[PDB]
């Protein structure tokens, strides 16, 4: 029992759902480094 | 008197350092005749073998 606030046809003011911070600063952001296979010729492209 | 390792390796004189080869290791080393194509700056530096 219970019905949906849509669908029912009358403005009313009810309640949501929020949170505390500034969520999109840390001080940091993914930091990932990435090392090179050594020269060219040596490597393998035959995986099919 | 007094010695202590003796041994056997190539004459440092009909190899000459001048022309030809090199040794300071017991290895003979000449500089520059199969060099590794496509790699780093500290790599061929055993090819030199």
């Amino acid at each position: 029992v219970g019905i949906p606030k849509l669908e029912v046809d009358h403005i009313s003011f009810s309640n949501v759902v929020s949170m505390m911070t500034a969520n999109i600063r840390t001080g940091d952001d993914m930091a990932v480094e990435r090392v090179n296979p050594d020269d060219v010729r040596a490597i393998n492209i035959r995986n099919a | 008197y007094g010695a202590a390792v003796v041994n056997i390796d190539l004459n440092r004189d009909f190899f000459d350092t001048a022309t030809g080869i090199d040794l300071t290791k017991g290895i003979p080393l000449v500089q520059d005749l199969l060099v590794p194509i496509g790699v780093t700056a500290g790599a061929e530096q055993s090819a030199e073998y």
